[PDB]
């Protein structure tokens, strides 16, 4: 959170770095002296890109081939009137095969 | 759907489709709600239609009802509806995409050796259909139901 | 001779498979793949396997390669075996 | 093979479920486009020469694999290019219409980018090629149209890749 | 009952099926050269640089190479003061150019596999352009100055990959200098007087 | 035509026509009213359609008129609008058969054939074709400027 | 090594000039302060045959119970490898100044050194006691404040690279602490 | 290819030697239940399509495999699996009368699990439908040549698994 | 070259090389040192071969290189002649493996692609490797013109 | 599959240069020794028969793969090692002729060693076998046209290996 209204625009300053030169006065100094920064942060203000721009793929639908079957994997609305169960199971499937169900 | 066809059907040429086609497509798309719309309508009478159809296909077939027979039994008439409600749900595909290929690429093709592995007499089976489609015209008129005609006599076709 | 000779679009022979395969090719693929056949549950003809590793050569990859997917087929890995890369004489 | 509304009847029917009325948003609105889809497959169709012949001319007939060397030097090499490039405008236009693009993996990117390396076809110059073909696509069927086949080309750019 | 068996069937078959496995043709396992080397964990900075430099392209394809990738501790061990001289100038980032043949001096065409070095020493030159000499004595393998670590990887098309202990310098290469000032002459009367007169090239002048 | 060829597509696959095939015969033949006017405006526009189509192809390709070019002289010049009397009467015969099948096996079959054989420049045919197009849809509404249009365009694409 | 700035592939067939879909903004933005980097690690890098020796005999006149006969480093292989692992350790810190990070440092040399050095025996009082002459070695190198050795660089400032830099010794030192 | 003679022949061959009395020790074992292999395999030609009704109805026939989703469920996918049955019971019915099952894996076992992954076909059911085919065909044959044909179906389950 | 496709002729048909082989391989390369003086010819001659090639090809097809031609304007001319360049390299290459294909897999292998594709007339660049021919055989004897002359022609022939 | 003239016709072409001084120098040495290689490859033809005769009787005709158990036992295996050697001594010939051993690799090299160990053949057996078939060869044809056929022959034997 931004709670620093204690320190304003007058933080850094470091107002004690003092250069004796021999044997007369302190020069007294308020130089910034920033760190070795770096600031770890990821998308920026701008884009920064030339086209050379084509990544996108689609993620990996495991055996069949990618979002041509994500089908047990969907939304959906409506089940119908009478839908008798399964009463075995045989464990939940994945991906259907090179395949499709419009055969 | 009838845009895969044509896609494919011009695919093995080598070539886009022609003028024809893109007709093919462009009427078909311009209908396309009307079956949206159709489609609705019978979502909302499977329960009005699956029990019609078991009026009839057993009243025609006490065979299958009587004890000995397939359906005998309460968990096997049980299902016996389940058959039809896939197959009213298999139509709704086919009157949206239009064309026979949800009905073709499912339950048509290789149906009678699902059914012969099973029991159910494969003539049983086309006069449920039959049956079926016998029952769809009550709770339809007469403007949409010769729109949704041709895609159950194909079934009847394909199960012969 | 080869497959390139200027056919086209509207050209007399029907528009086809143009493979940019050389006078006599000597280059062949190692190519592995599964083609189930869809066609088997009207025609009933008796079953073949369909996964097969085989060399194809050159001259007819792309065909095969175009007509493996044509039938819904799948191709899980091809190399070229046999043939160089960016050769301007001598793949014959 | 699935187009929008295979696909749409696919989830519909892998789960077995009917046609409830959010899944239709998408057809109600594959229908929509319907029209703009043909008349953008129409032009394609018309200048599938020009086109490609612009592409190639702007984006990679320029850069020393057109030369001695390059991949692409030797006239069966070129002439392997334009008819490699026909491909991926003629299925982009597939894709277009059926509005969805499983014909592509289907049938033009499984084994595609594992077949280039095999050949040593440089996968960067030929993305750009079909990025330089994507940007003319949009000269022709317009801005949402060239959005629609656009949206298709950069699928085989990012599979491709 | 000899224990070199062997495969097929029928009759004049030993109970092993063909192939050992049933398999005549068997499809390959491998993957390619640059992600047989992402699995390995130990080539990191060997496929950074191919995919930075654009010679990742080139060991994509389908000849048979024999890469003597560096494991980076062998990039780690370009601190040397001696190397650190002609390579720490690559660093640059306008100095891609000298890095692709410095890369490219590690792709051998060919498939030479250990056991293919007994005892034989053969040169040959790389994709770089210049010959390196694979000298494989008394059960050590090298490849100019590599000291090989690890045998053989089998990868995609028929190619393999050695680990190497340090990385090759191209024989002819020279260091790219470093950024320098484009200086200019102040005067120019400074330079007349530094060109010598032909009065002066005949002894006419001191 | 869309008749024919929905047959031999059905025919070969050993079955019926769907109800995507008969829905789209039946909506051709309501369609046919509306081709024959459209046909009908072509028909005796040809004096317009040929001679204006060859207009904006000698000014758009002066060479193949200029003395070398194919089309030189009184003679190769009539015979240069002949060819576009054919194309412009191929495309009366699509718009009435709803495909471009006899576009197809008439003068776009080995067309490349033909006109390198006879020295043509085939890019000189099709800039010529293009010519007629802006002419036909000039003289007709905008629905039917994208089928009479359509069947050009198609024509364009088989020509180079 | 080689890792540590980003490139940039200007030829064709190259998969990263066009379908590239990325430039590396994280290692572009250190060569913003790139020549200043190169020279402090060529700062370290010609004098690592020196620091090492200067730092483990460091810890011998020290502590001199290592080269005791019984301590772990009267042995020829043991002195051998005590000379290795030091010269390991600045060459690792010198990849994480060049890389302007400790990432490559806490994986391929400091995870798994404490569970090592207890493994076999190493005084961990005294191989800390290595690294901070190496701290203070390399301040005075980067700073070119060294006594002995002057390098003629250019004119400017190498603080807060010096500091960098004495932050990876620690992060070394306490890791084997 | 080879039956028990064959592979009986085969080892006292490729040793060179004649057929000992070891060698006929165990072709006279396999003589004697020559009149059971016929019986055993004359039986399951006649029920083979009974056979076949009767394990998917006790294995799979309920379970979700055949629920939309699943798999089986649309009737090209149903009808492949008694098409695929059929194999495992008629292949099993060629071990038995060639009393080794070198045949199952030349024809059958290679290439079988490598291709059910391709098409996603669940190799766990698979086997449940041939062990429940196991255990109608012990009904039929009797109790040894249930034995005898039982022995080859776990073997196709052994290496399909 | 001769060696290499007398190889894999006899390669396919399982067996070696017969006399009608290798007295020709033995042939071929008693005559290697005629063969290279002939492609010495060509090789230092490529600025008047090249330049005297274009120089009969303008005059004789004024249409590419005028207004509108593909060869148009100071950058395609420039490129105009390259290609004649090409060709005339690819017949060096020829001349010394004493065969056409080095001249087949390059620049003859599915030229009609390229220079359809390019816009460029074909014939306009089969009537610039004549010029080319008239220009090499008037360089040489007898006994070489029907050597330099003979691989013109057979790119004349597969360039249209 | 190319030959020295090919070989030397590529590495030209392909930096885009002409055939310089040095490019004819070498193509200049392989004339010189094209009457030496005809001469090579008419004698193996003549006495090819012969030539695998005399390498398998002097290198692994008596040895125990020859026996019962080896690798070259029944006759059908030892009928495909003279056709297999056949390949080595015919191939070994091309590459004399063509003077670059290209068209091994192509033809013979790739997927040899990966066939021999699925078959099980033992490759030191087979090695051998060629380098007594090597020795024979540089009787018949000489000893630099040995040197040049010997030159292909261990090429074969050390991608074999
Ligand atoms: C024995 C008891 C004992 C030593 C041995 C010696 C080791 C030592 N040195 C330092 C401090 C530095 N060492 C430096 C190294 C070098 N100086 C050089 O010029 C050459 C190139 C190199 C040695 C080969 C440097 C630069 C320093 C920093 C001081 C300076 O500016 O020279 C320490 C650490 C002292 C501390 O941490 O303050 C040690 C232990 N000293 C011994 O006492
Ligand atoms: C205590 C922390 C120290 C210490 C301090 C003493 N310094 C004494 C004298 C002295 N100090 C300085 C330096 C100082 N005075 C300045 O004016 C300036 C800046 C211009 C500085 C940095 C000077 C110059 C002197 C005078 C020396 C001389 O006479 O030549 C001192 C003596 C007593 C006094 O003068 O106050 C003390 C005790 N000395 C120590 O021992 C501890 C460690
Ligand atoms: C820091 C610890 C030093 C110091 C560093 C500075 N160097 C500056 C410029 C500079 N440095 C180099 C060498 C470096 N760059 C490379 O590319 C390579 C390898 C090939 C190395 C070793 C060069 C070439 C330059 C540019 C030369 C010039 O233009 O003068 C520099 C000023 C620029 C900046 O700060 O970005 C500094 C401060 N100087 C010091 O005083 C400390 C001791
Ligand atoms: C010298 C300053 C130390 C000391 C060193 C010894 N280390 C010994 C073995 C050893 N050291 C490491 C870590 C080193 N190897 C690496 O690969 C990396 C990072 C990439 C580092 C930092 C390992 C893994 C090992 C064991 C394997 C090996 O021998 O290299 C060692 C030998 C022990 C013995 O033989 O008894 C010594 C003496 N020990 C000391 O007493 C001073 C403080
Ligand atoms: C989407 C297309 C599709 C269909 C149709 C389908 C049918 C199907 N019907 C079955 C059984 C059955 N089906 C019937 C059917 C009938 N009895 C009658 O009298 C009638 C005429 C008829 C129903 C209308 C009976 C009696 C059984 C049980 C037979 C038995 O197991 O004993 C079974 C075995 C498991 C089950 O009931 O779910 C399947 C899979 N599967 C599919 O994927
Ligand atoms: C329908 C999906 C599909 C694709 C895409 C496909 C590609 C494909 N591209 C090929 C070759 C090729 N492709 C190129 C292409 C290029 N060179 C460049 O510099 C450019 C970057 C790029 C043009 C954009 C070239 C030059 C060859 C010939 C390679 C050779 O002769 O070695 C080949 C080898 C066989 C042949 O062309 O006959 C195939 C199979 N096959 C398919 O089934
Ligand atoms: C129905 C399909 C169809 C077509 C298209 C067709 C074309 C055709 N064009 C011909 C000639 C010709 N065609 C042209 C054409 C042209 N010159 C130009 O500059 C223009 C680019 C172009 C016209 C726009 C010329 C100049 C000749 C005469 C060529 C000669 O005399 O050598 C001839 C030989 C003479 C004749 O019998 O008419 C035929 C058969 N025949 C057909 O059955
Ligand atoms: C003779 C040795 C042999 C076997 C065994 C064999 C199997 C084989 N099973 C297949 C498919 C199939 N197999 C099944 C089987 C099943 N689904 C289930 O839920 C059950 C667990 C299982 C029945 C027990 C199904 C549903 C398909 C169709 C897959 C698809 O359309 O994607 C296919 C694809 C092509 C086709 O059926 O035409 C082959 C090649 N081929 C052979 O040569
Ligand atoms: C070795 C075999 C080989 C050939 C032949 C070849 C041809 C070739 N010709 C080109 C262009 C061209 N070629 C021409 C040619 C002509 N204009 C005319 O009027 C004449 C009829 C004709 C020349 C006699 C023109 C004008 C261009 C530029 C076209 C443009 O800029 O659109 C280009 C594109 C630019 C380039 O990379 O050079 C190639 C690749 N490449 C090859 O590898």
């Amino acid at each position: 959170d931004v709670v620093n209204a204690a320190y304003p625009k007058n933080i850094k300053n470091k107002a004690p770095v003092i250069s004796f030169d021999g044997k007369k006065g302190v020069k007294l100094e308020m130089v910034t002296l920033q760190t070795f920064a770096g600031d770890d942060s990821e998308d920026t203000l701008f884009d920064y890109s030339s086209g050379k721009f084509m990544p996108q793929k689609p993620a990996d639908m495991g055996i069949a081939w990618p979002s041509g079957d994500g089908r047990q994997a969907e939304m959906k609305g409506g089940k119908g009137s009478f839908n008798q169960p399964d009463l075995r199971k045989y464990g939940p499937f994945p991906d259907f095969l090179k395949r499709s169900m419009d055969l | 759907s009838l845009v895969t066809q044509v896609i494919l059907s011009a695919d093995d040429e080598l070539r886009y489709p022609t003028a024809g086609e893109l007709e093919t497509i462009s009427s078909y798309l311009k209908t396309g709600e009307y079956r949206i719309r159709l489609i609705s309508i019978l979502q909302g009478k499977e329960q009005e239609i699956i029990r019609l159809a078991s009026k009839k296909i057993f009243q025609l077939h006490p065979e299958y009802i009587a004890p000995g027979g397939n359906a005998s039994g309460a968990r096997q008439r049980a299902l016996c509806l389940r058959d039809y409600g896939w197959y009213l749900r298999l139509i709704t595909y086919a009157i949206l995409a239009g064309d026979k290929e949800p009905l073709e690429k499912i339950g048509i093709i290789g149906v009678r050796e699902m059914y012969n592995s099973l029991g159910v007499p494969i003539i049983g089976m086309i006069d449920a259909i039959k049956c079926l489609k016998e029952a769809t015209v009550e709770v339809i008129s007469q403007e949409e139901e010769d729109f949704v005609a041709p895609y159950y006599d194909y079934i009847i076709q394909g199960m012969s | 001779a080869y497959d390139m000779d200027g056919t086209g679009a509207g050209s007399l022979e029907p528009r086809g498979i143009k493979s940019s395969a050389v006078e006599k090719d000597s280059r062949c693929f190692k190519v592995t793949f599964v083609l189930p056949s869809q066609s088997r549950l009207y025609t009933f003809r008796e079953l073949q396997n369909v996964y097969t590793t085989k060399m194809v050569p050159f001259s007819s990859w792309y065909a095969e390669q175009q007509r493996i997917q044509k039938m819904g087929g799948k191709i899980l890995k091809v190399e070229l075996v046999a043939g160089g890369q960016m050769r301007s004489v001598g793949n014959q | 093979m699935q187009d929008a509304i295979t696909s749409v009847i696919n989830a519909a029917d892998v789960q077995g479920k009917y046609l409830d009325a959010n899944s239709v948003e998408k057809l109600r609105g594959y229908f929509q486009t319907g029209e703009l889809r043909v008349r953008a497959a129409a032009t394609i169709a018309a200048n599938a020469a020009t086109i490609i012949k612009e592409a190639v001319a702007k984006s990679l007939l320029y850069s020393d694999i057109t030369r001695p060397g390059g991949n692409m030097y030797t006239t069966r090499r070129y002439a392997a290019c334009i008819r490699d490039l026909d491909y991926y405008l003629r299925y982009a236009t597939y894709g277009m219409l059926a509005g969805d693009p499983s014909i592509l993996d289907e049938r033009v990117l499984n084994g595609l980018k594992e077949t280039y390396n095999s050949l040593g076809v440089p996968i960067g110059a030929t993305i750009q090629a079909i990025q330089a073909m994507k940007e003319v696509t949009g000269s022709l069927v317009g801005s949402d149209a060239g959005k629609e086949m656009g949206l298709y080309f950069d699928y085989i750019c990012s599979g491709l890749s | 009952r000899t224990a070199y068996p062997y495969t097929g069937s029928g009759y004049g078959s030993a109970g092993v099926p063909y192939g050992q496995d049933t398999y005549g043709y068997k499809a390959t396992t491998a993957k390619s050269i640059t992600e047989t080397a992402a699995q390995a964990g130990v080539f990191n900075t060997f496929v950074k640089l191919l995919n930075e430099s654009g010679v990742e392209k080139l060991v994509e394809q389908a000849g048979p190479y024999t890469v003597f990738a560096p494991t980076d501790d062998a990039f780690a061990a370009l601190l040397e003061p001696h190397s650190f001289n002609k390579l720490a100038t690559l660093l640059r980032p306008e100095n891609n150019d000298a890095l692709r043949k410095v890369l490219m001096h590690h792709v051998i065409p060919g498939a030479f596999t250990s056991a293919s070095l007994m005892d034989r020493a053969v040169t040959v030159k790389s994709l770089a352009g210049e010959p390196i000499s694979i000298m494989g004595l008394n059960k050590l393998v090298t490849a100019g100055t590599a000291k090989v670590v690890r045998a053989d990887v089998p990868c995609a098309n028929g190619c393999i990959i050695h680990a190497v202990s340090s990385v090759i310098i191209p024989p002819n290469y020279v260091p790219v200098p470093q950024p320098t000032k484009p200086v200019f002459p102040r005067s120019v009367i400074a330079e007349i007087a530094k060109l010598p007169t032909p009065r002066q090239a005949l002894g006419l002048d001191p | 035509s869309i008749v024919t060829k929905s047959i031999v597509n059905a025919d070969a696959e050993a079955r019926y026509l769907s109800p995507g095939e008969l829905d789209r015969i039946k909506s051709f033949v309501l369609s046919g009213q509306r081709r024959l006017r459209i046909a009908q405006t072509l028909t005796e526009n040809r004096e317009r359609i040929v001679k204006q189509g060859g207009q904006q192809l000698f000014q758009r390709r002066p060479d193949v008129v200029s003395p070398g070019g194919n089309a030189y002289g009184e003679e190769m010049t009539a015979t240069c609008l002949r060819d576009l009397d054919y194309y412009l009467r191929l495309v009366t015969y699509g718009i009435i058969a709803g495909d471009v099948t006899p576009i197809e096996e008439i003068g776009l079959v080995g067309v490349k054939e033909m006109y390198s054989a006879l020295g043509t420049p085939i890019s000189g045919v099709a800039e010529g074709i293009r010519c007629m197009k802006d002419v036909a849809c000039s003289l007709l509404s905008g629905e039917d400027a994208a089928e009479v249009g359509f069947y050009f365009d198609y024509t364009l694409a088989a020509m180079q | 090594m080689l890792d540590a700035f980003s490139r940039v592939v200007v030829n064709s067939d190259a998969k990263a000039a066009y379908v590239g879909g990325s430039d590396l903004q994280a290692l572009k933005s250190f060569i913003a302060d790139g020549n200043k980097r190169l020279d402090a690690v060529n700062s370290i890098v010609s004098n690592a045959s020196c620091m090492v020796s200067d730092a483990v005999s460091g810890m011998i006149c020290e502590n001199p119970g290592l080269i005791s006969p019984g301590g772990n480093c009267y042995t020829n292989r043991r002195m051998a490898a005590c000379l290795r692992d030091g010269e390991i350790i600045l060459r690792y810190v010198s990849y994480a100044l060049l890389a302007g990070d400790a990432s490559v440092l806490e994986d391929r040399c400091l995870n798994g050194l404490k569970e090592t050095y207890i493994a076999l025996g190493v005084p961990t009082n005294s191989s800390i006691r290595a690294v901070s002459i190496m701290k203070a070695q390399a301040v005075a190198f980067i700073t070119n404040t060294a006594t002995e050795r002057k390098m003629s660089f250019a004119a400017g400032d190498c603080t807060s690279l010096a500091s960098e830099v004495a932050s990876y010794f620690d992060r070394v030192g306490a890791a084997i602490s």
